[PDB]
RNA sequence: GUUGGAUCUUGAGGGCCCGCCCCUCGGCGCCCCCUCGAUGUGUCCCGCGGGGCCCGAAGCGUUUACUUUGAAAAAAUUAGA
């Protein structure tokens, strides 16, 4: 676990939560995802748990914490969105980055132009980052994934409730898992949070 | 499985665990006999006994303060109807169907109709002559159909 | 389901949903009631899905309409089940 | 309608197992699917169960393990007169290592190796390994 | 008048003549009056539970059991202050007829149904113990071990009068069947 | 897979799940187990001692999986906020 | 013609195994006879030997199929000493 009362949740967290509009979701039964949902919103959406939203959270940190190398795990965005997000958490935690196109074949195919060795995959959507989900199915590399109530659950392994498309949804979301594996193991230390702002993450947002 | 009738649905209620019902007024033995003899003397069926005792009185079915049945007390009783209450309906159908196909020669529907209401009827009577509710010395007619409904 | 699940106790809003027959403990959920209502001057048990009306001595015929499904009522009416 | 019960119940618990699924409702529930559940049990092939009780029939739920490969049903039963019992353990089971052909006898509900044992025979149920 | 409540050919005394001094007691007292008064009990029977008080069983042919389970809570109330402690029910015992053996006698036989056999006189005794509130419905659980316990759900309106019992409930049927019952409350209203 | 009464056949002993009771065969794709971190908790920072989750071809196709490691972490302990 | 729902009870000995539970015999006993010890056509220990009647036991209660053990079951052949 860790030391202990700021990781059953504070009131900074879930302030940050509403904000990045984390809690809606989509209109679609669930089988698979039916447990982590707090509540129903009248004529749909449902309210995801912040609760569930945190362990998953945390449960996902530790797996990337005990390796000795943050580079030998890939985060994996194609989304626009979170191209600055996982640009920001590579520079911090250390990670090998992959924004923009995956372009098919890295895990995959002897002769190539780019080969990455990973260890454990961390996904944004696996409806849009399906090419390493299925990729990573062939060699035997397991994904966690950032996951809403109508995303593939084939092939994931931790999944974490959240809206995780556009806006400040999944800058959030990477500026709370790079907190979290610097707090077991980083330089933050002592399960104590970031003094780096959540801004820093987010979408680029037109310049003016 | 219905060969009996084209259906796929249901067609009973479910019924409860417990051999008391409703546990809070169950009335007597008493109340609900009497009112069963002047029912049945009136000569009505087991079946609009027992929905008339359900709803009115406090009781669900009778089976529940004793172990009888309206059935079972009316037959120890020796006034009874003649014949199964089911049986009496299923015969009461086919008559029914008699008269519309008497009127109505070229309903072929009502033919392919009185045909199956017919089989239904003889093999619920040849049940019941098994178990010596009928005598096998009667058997289903025309004729006779007639006769009972009326 | 996420196909690993076991329930020996399940919840009483996925088995009171459910068809009466189809239920994971099979007792209905049908009750009586006591109705007062006030044109009638004798408090008449009625039963839930009646079918065909309750009609007491105190009332003219306000006691209960027929419907299909649970049974009509009208005006003030109670209802315990009690104990079903 | 059921014309047997225990082919029944011995499919539901096999394709829940396919699945991952760790129940199944069974029924109509007899003393004969009882009887198999414990030898089963006893083994370590399925997990617990637990008889739910109602004025119906019953209805059994089984909590089942994944250390079961095939519970097959020899339906409709046959005569063993232990120099029949051989031949059936050759052909229908992968090795006489393993695996028990389980047979209703005077005796009670064994398997095969009790009935060896005693020289009972009787009718086959079915089998697992 | 108490007559018949200690003879039954038991050797004791002790607590058959504390249960028919007791029922004299009864007799006379107080909105019990005419309902004791032509009906006494076969027997007492005495039988310890691990609540550290012991059990007094009382038998009953089954026309008795009415009038004795109408008042139940009450009368029980009275007799564990008069006996300080113990605990006394009513149990039902029917004659029973011989097993479907064949050997080891199986005497005179004549239809037997379901409403009379062993099964059912120990299903007629669950039911008997409790009043205020029946059984909804029971499951047996059967342990990967091999043991079973049978959890009896009880209604879940009017429990408080039971649920102080329990303990009694299960000691007394392990004596009797070598059976241990346990009580539970289920999902049922509501 | 011994032989008599305790020799030794075999050329390995296989991973085993217990999300579904059923063995990791024989070279097997999308067969990979899942290493969290503990961590020693009240001071914070990570020691030891890797908790480990094997999981099978199968639950992964069957999209399963996601639930299944939270059963067997939250059953043997330990994570803030249970 | 084939097939068919649920539902009825049997503690010790030794480190499982055994009998049990929610009259033609044997014999707990009762009565008889040559009587066995109180006795030597004959008792009051008992039916022990022949009896009757009648319990644990047992036809017991209503039948089986099945399965199980026996017999009856050509030699040669055939497996096989």
């Amino acid at each position: 676990s860790g030391a202990l009362d700021v990781l059953q949740m504070k009131e900074e967290d879930v302030l940050k939560f509403l904000a990045a509009g984390t809690h809606l979701g989509g209109t679609n039964l669930d089988f698979q995802m039916e447990q982590y949902i707090y509540k129903r919103k009248s004529d749909g959406i449902y309210i995801i748990n912040l609760k569930r939203t945190w362990e998953k959270l945390l449960l996902a940190a530790r797996a990337i914490v005990a390796i000795e190398n943050p580079a030998d795990v890939s985060v994996i965005s194609s989304r626009n969105t979170g191209q600055r997000a996982v640009l920001k958490f590579a520079a911090a935690t250390g990670a090998t980055p992959i924004a923009g196109r995956f372009t098919p074949g890295t895990f995959t195919n002897q002769i190539q132009a780019a080969f990455r060795e990973p260890r454990l995959l961390v996904v944004t959507d696996p409806r849009a980052d399906h090419q390493p989900l299925t990729e990573a199915s062939y060699v035997n590399l397991p994904t966690i994934a950032l996951c809403n109530t109508d995303s593939p659950l084939r092939y994931v392994d931790i999944a974490i409730p959240c809206n995780n498309k556009g806006a400040h949804s999944v800058g959030l979301m990477w500026w709370m898992l790079a907190r979290e594996v610097l707090r077991m193991r980083g330089t933050i230390s002592r399960e104590h949070p970031w003094e780096v702002m959540p801004d820093l993450y987010f979408y680029r947002d037109p310049e003016e | 499985g219905r060969m009996h009738a084209p259906g796929k649905g249901l067609s009973q209620s479910a019924l409860p665990y417990r051999r008391s019902v409703p546990t809070w007024l169950k009335l007597t033995s008493d109340d609900v006999k009497e009112q069963i003899y002047k029912l049945a003397k009136k000569g009505l069926t087991p079946s609009q006994i027992g929905v008339i005792l359900r709803d009115s009185h406090g009781v669900a079915q009778v089976r529940f303060v004793t172990g009888n049945k309206i059935l079972r007390i009316l037959k120890s009783k020796g006034l009874a109807p003649d014949l199964p209450e089911d049986l009496y309906h299923l015969i009461k159908k086919a008559v029914a169907v008699r008269k519309h196909l008497e009127r109505n020669r070229k309903d072929k529907d009502a033919k392919f109709r009185l045909i199956l209401i017919e089989s239904r009827i003889h093999r619920l009577a040849r049940y019941y002559k098994t178990k010596r509710v009928l005598p096998p010395n009667w058997k289903y007619e025309s004729s006779t159909a007639s006769a009972l409904v009326a | 389901m996420p196909l690993a699940k076991d329930l020996l106790h399940p919840s009483p809003e996925e088995e009171k949903r459910k068809h009466k027959k189809k239920r994971l403990v099979q007792s209905p959920n049908s009750y009586f009631m006591d109705v007062k209502c006030p044109g009638c001057y004798k408090i008449t048990t009625v039963f839930s899905h009646a079918q065909t009306v309750v009609l007491c001595v105190g009332c003219s015929t306000v006691l209960c309409q027929p419907t299909g499904g649970k049974a009509r009522l009208t005006e003030g009416c109670s209802f315990r089940r009690k104990q079903h | 309608v059921r014309m047997n019960v225990l082919a029944d119940a011995l499919k539901s618990i096999n394709n829940a197992e396919k699945r991952g699924k760790r129940q199944v409702l069974i029924r109509p529930c007899s003393k004969v699917i009882v009887r198999f559940l414990t030898v089963m049990m006893k083994h370590g092939y399925i997990g617990e169960f637990e008889i739910i009780d109602d004025h119906r029939a019953g209805k059994i739920v089984v909590n089942l393990t994944g250390r079961l490969n095939k519970c097959g049903v020899i339906s409709p039963r046959f005569d063993v007169q232990l120099k029949d019992l051989e031949k059936w353990q050759n052909n229908l089971l992968p090795s006489r290592q393993f695996g028990f052909i389980v047979l209703t006898t005077s005796a009670g509900i064994m398997d095969h190796e009790e009935a060896r044992r005693k020289h009972t025979g009787g009718k086959i149920l079915g089998f697992f390994f | 008048s108490a007559k018949i409540v200690k003879p039954n050919g038991e050797k004791p005394d002790e607590f058959e003549s504390g249960i028919s001094q007791a029922l004299l007691e009864l007799e006379m007292n107080s909105d019990l009056k005419a309902q004791l008064r032509e009906l006494n009990i076969t027997a007492a029977k005495e039988i310890e539970v691990g609540g550290g008080r012991k059990a007094i069983i009382i038998f009953v042919p089954v026309p008795q059991l009415k009038s004795f389970q109408k008042i139940q809570v009450r009368l029980v109330r009275e007799l564990e202050k008069k006996f300080s402690g113990k605990h006394v029910v009513f149990i039902a015992q029917r004659r029973i007829l011989p097993k479907p053996t064949r050997k080891s006698r199986t005497k005179n036989k004549q239809k037997r149904p379901r409403s009379r056999t062993l099964t059912a006189v120990h299903d007629a005794i669950l039911e008997d113990l409790v009043f205020p509130s029946e059984i909804v419905g029971k499951r047996i659980r059967v342990k990967l071990d091999g043991s079973r316990l049978i959890k009896v759900h009880l209604d879940k309106a009017q429990q408080n009068n039971v649920e102080h019992k329990v303990e009694t409930f299960s000691g007394v049927y392990k004596k009797l069947t070598g059976k241990d019952v346990n009580f539970e409350f289920p999902e049922f209203q509501l | 897979m011994q032989s008599n009464a305790g020799e030794f056949v075999d050329l390995y002993v296989p991973r085993k799940c217990s999300a579904s009771n059923r063995i990791i065969g024989a070279k097997d794709h999308a067969s990979i187990p899942m290493n969290v971190a503990e961590v020693d908790k009240v001071t914070g920072r990570f020691n030891g001692q890797s908790k480990t989750y094997a999981i099978c071809g199968a639950i992964r196709r069957m999209g399963e999986s996601d639930d299944s490691i939270l059963r067997l972490a939250k059953s043997h302990g330990i994570v803030s906020q249970n």
